[PDB]
């Protein structure tokens, strides 16, 4: 009797200063890079 | 077509020879129509299907052979142990694991359980 | 042959205790009680995918169980539905 | 008017036969047991339409049957032999591979001498020494009348072995516990005959132990034999009950004869050796040909509509039904035993097959004349004796079936030689 052989591997690790940019940096219509917070007051 | 035009159903040996010739030439798509013609004539398409898959395997046509085997297995047609072994051996020697695992599942569902040989082939592709 | 025994028989047939016996009888031929549940769920899904409204009398699971009990020689109602004829 | 059914010719059995089992946990659904001259049989009393799954017709509990394991540690799951009884020394002093009927016979003899046991009440329905068809209870005259030297030699050797076992185990210095079991040497022979003609080998599971054992089950030995069966035995481990279930898809009408398969895939000689039964439509009986003539196999299967793999030959009715009523088990056995040749898809030559069919026919004629008698003479002898011994009846039926198989092979060869040229 062969099993179904389900394989799931949850991996953890410390992020790199290059991979951190892949989360917040998004594209825009004009092309300006956005994703940085530069103002202290939010509202 | 000449024999069929006069309103006479052909024999089983003629259809078997036609299926063997179409399988030796690699023309897999032209064998399913012959199998359907045998089915509409109230024949049995088990031995013809086995001859088709065996001749497709022996003629260096593996993908179409596995396709024909999977198409015939879903319809309730079981196969011999020798074909079950040959398909797995060839698919593992080529490097195809998906079709080998599907054939192994169909084999275990039909009634024959896997032996060491089968698992060994699968492990070869896995390692 | 006890004479005064029809009342509890009618109570069993009406309250719905037949299903509790049928489930236990069907669990006498299967090794695992989980593969049986999976098979019944798959059969009910296949029967409800064909005809949505015509899943049976009321539901599909009861219909599947009634079909499985009627193929073994035990007459059962359609999806275990028997209305009360004495309701004004 | 009464409906003409194969079950209507027989009369209903004694209601005590079912009453002695219904008091236990025995049930029989949609079945009616009917006794005739040959013996009891199980028939149907309700039209069973083609079902998607099997339907149970018998539920026989474990505490109603005997059981002896096939391996070396002899475990009797229905514990009826107390520890210390000297019958276990007789059961244990046997070869664990060649003689398994001796242990079943000893267990049956002991069960016949134990109170509150079901077999003390069921033994009244078992065949006696005059209505049994086994060849152990036969004479030298009937064995010589069989016209088969090897089968007669085997039966004589088996009778000798039974007598020697009884003489070696039931001597004079034996305690009375064993002596009262089989006082006469015929009782042990009858016990062996019952244990050999009614045993069923089935892999049973109780608790966590899965083993194969030889069990004598009541109410299931009444099932007749048929090479196209309708039912099969199934073991239910949740309740420790054996089931007889109809096959899935087969249509059973009222009055049909419920049958199972005894020794599926065996020659017609072992049937006569064990059960004392012979059938002319056996699809596995072998006919030995010494000639070198070889007929064509694929054309022979195509002309008789025998479609299927060499392991499973069936007649395809939807190809030809009325046209081919000749197609029975005999032609299948012929196609399995005929010397055949096949070289790819090369078409056969009519001259070669026409020259081979006559050689096969003359070989069949020279092998048929070896018997001292003929077919019509045995056919008249079988019904010339209205009430004769069962062994002589079985022997004359065996000879008649052999001759009828030879004649059927000859007629099939004639049909093949005259129908190959359409």
């Amino acid at each position: 009797m062969i099993d179904r052989y389900k394989h799931q591997q949850l991996r953890i690790g410390s992020v790199s200063p290059q991979q951190i940019s892949a989360w917040a940096t998004k594209i825009l219509p004009n092309g300006e890079i956005v994703g940085e917070v530069t103002k202290p007051y939010t509202f | 077509r000449r024999e069929l035009s006069e309103g006479l159903r052909p024999l089983h040996e003629t259809f078997l020879a036609l299926v063997r010739l179409f399988g030796a030439k690699g023309l897999a798509t032209r064998g399913l129509e012959i199998l359907a013609a045998m089915e509409k004539l109230k024949y049995d398409i088990r031995q013809a299907w086995l001859v088709l898959v065996e001749e497709l395997v022996r003629s260096n046509h593996l993908e179409d052979a596995n396709k024909v085997f999977l198409k015939g297995a879903e319809g309730g047609l079981r196969a011999t142990d020798e074909i079950y072994d040959l398909l797995i051996e060839q698919d593992c020697k080529v490097g195809d694991h998906s079709n080998a695992l599907t054939i192994a599942y169909e084999m275990e569902a039909a009634g024959r359980m896997a032996t060491t040989f089968h698992f060994n082939c699968l492990l070869s592709v896995q390692a | 042959r006890i004479p005064f025994l029809e009342e509890q028989v009618r109570k069993i047939r009406d309250g719905g205790k037949l299903l509790t016996m049928d489930i236990h009888r069907l669990l006498l031929n299967e090794d695992n009680r989980f593969d049986f549940v999976n098979e019944i769920a798959a059969e009910a899904k296949q029967y409800v995918e064909n005809n949505r409204d015509e899943y049976g009398a009321k539901k599909a699971i009861l219909h599947v169980l009634s079909n499985r009990m009627n193929d073994a020689g035990v007459y059962r109602a359609e999806a275990y539905m028997e209305s009360d004829p004495f309701k004004p | 008017q009464p409906h003409d059914t194969p079950a209507s010719q027989l009369e209903l059995a004694d209601p005590d036969f079912y009453k002695i089992g219904y008091v236990r946990s025995f049930r029989a659904y949609g079945i009616e047991f009917r006794e005739g001259p040959d013996g009891y049989g199980v028939f149907a009393s309700r039209d069973v339409e083609p079902l998607r799954r099997a339907r149970v017709i018998m539920e026989i509990p474990l505490e109603l049957m005997l059981t002896i394991s096939k391996k070396l540690p002899w475990m009797f799951f229905p514990d009826i032999i107390p520890v210390g009884h000297p019958i276990f020394d007789i059961i244990n002093s046997t070869n664990p591979e060649t003689d398994s009927d001796l242990r079943l016979a000893c267990l049956l003899l002991y069960a016949f001498d134990c109170k509150d046991n079901f077999w003390q009440l069921y033994g009244d329905f078992l065949p006696s020494d005059d209505e049994c068809t086994s060849f152990l209870l036969a004479t030298e005259e009937d064995l010589l009348e069989l016209q088969d030297e090897k089968l007669a030699s085997t039966m004589r050797e088996q009778q000798q072995r039974a007598l020697e076992f009884w003489e070696k185990n039931w001597h004079s210095a034996v305690p009375l516990k064993i002596k009262r079991l089989a006082r006469d040497p015929e009782r042990f022979i009858w016990a062996m005959c019952i244990a050999q003609s009614r045993s069923i080998n089935l892999q049973m599971r109780i608790g966590a132990l899965v083993q194969d054992a030889n069990l004598l089950v009541p109410y299931a030995d009444m099932m007749n034999h048929s090479f196209q069966p309708n039912c099969f035995f199934h073991w239910r481990f949740k309740d420790r009950m054996l089931e007889v279930m109809i096959n899935a898809g087969q249509r059973i009408r009222k009055g049909d004869e419920m049958t199972v398969d005894y020794m599926a895939g065996q020659k017609n000689n072992f049937f006569m050796q064990r059960y004392g039964f012979s059938s002319p439509v056996n699809p596995w009986d072998v006919i030995h040909f010494t000639g070198d003539a070889k007929i064509h196999l694929d054309t022979f299967l195509s002309v008789f509509n025998i479609s299927g793999l060499p392991g499973e030959y069936y007649h395809n009715s939807r190809l030809s039904n009325d046209g081919d009523s000749f197609v029975d088990g005999a032609i299948i056995a012929a196609a399995r035993t005929l010397p055949t040749w096949s070289d790819g898809d090369l078409p056969p030559i009519p001259s070669l097959e026409r020259k081979a069919v006559k050689e096969l026919q003359e070989e069949c004629h020279q092998m048929l004349a070896e018997f001292p008698t003929t077919s019509d003479e045995d056919q008249k002898i079988l019904d010339s004796m209205p009430d004769c011994r069962r062994t002589l009846e079985a022997a004359i039926k065996y000879r008649l079936h052999r001759k009828l198989l030879i004649e059927k092979v000859i007629q099939a060869l004639d049909i093949y030689q005259d129908r190959i040229l359409f």
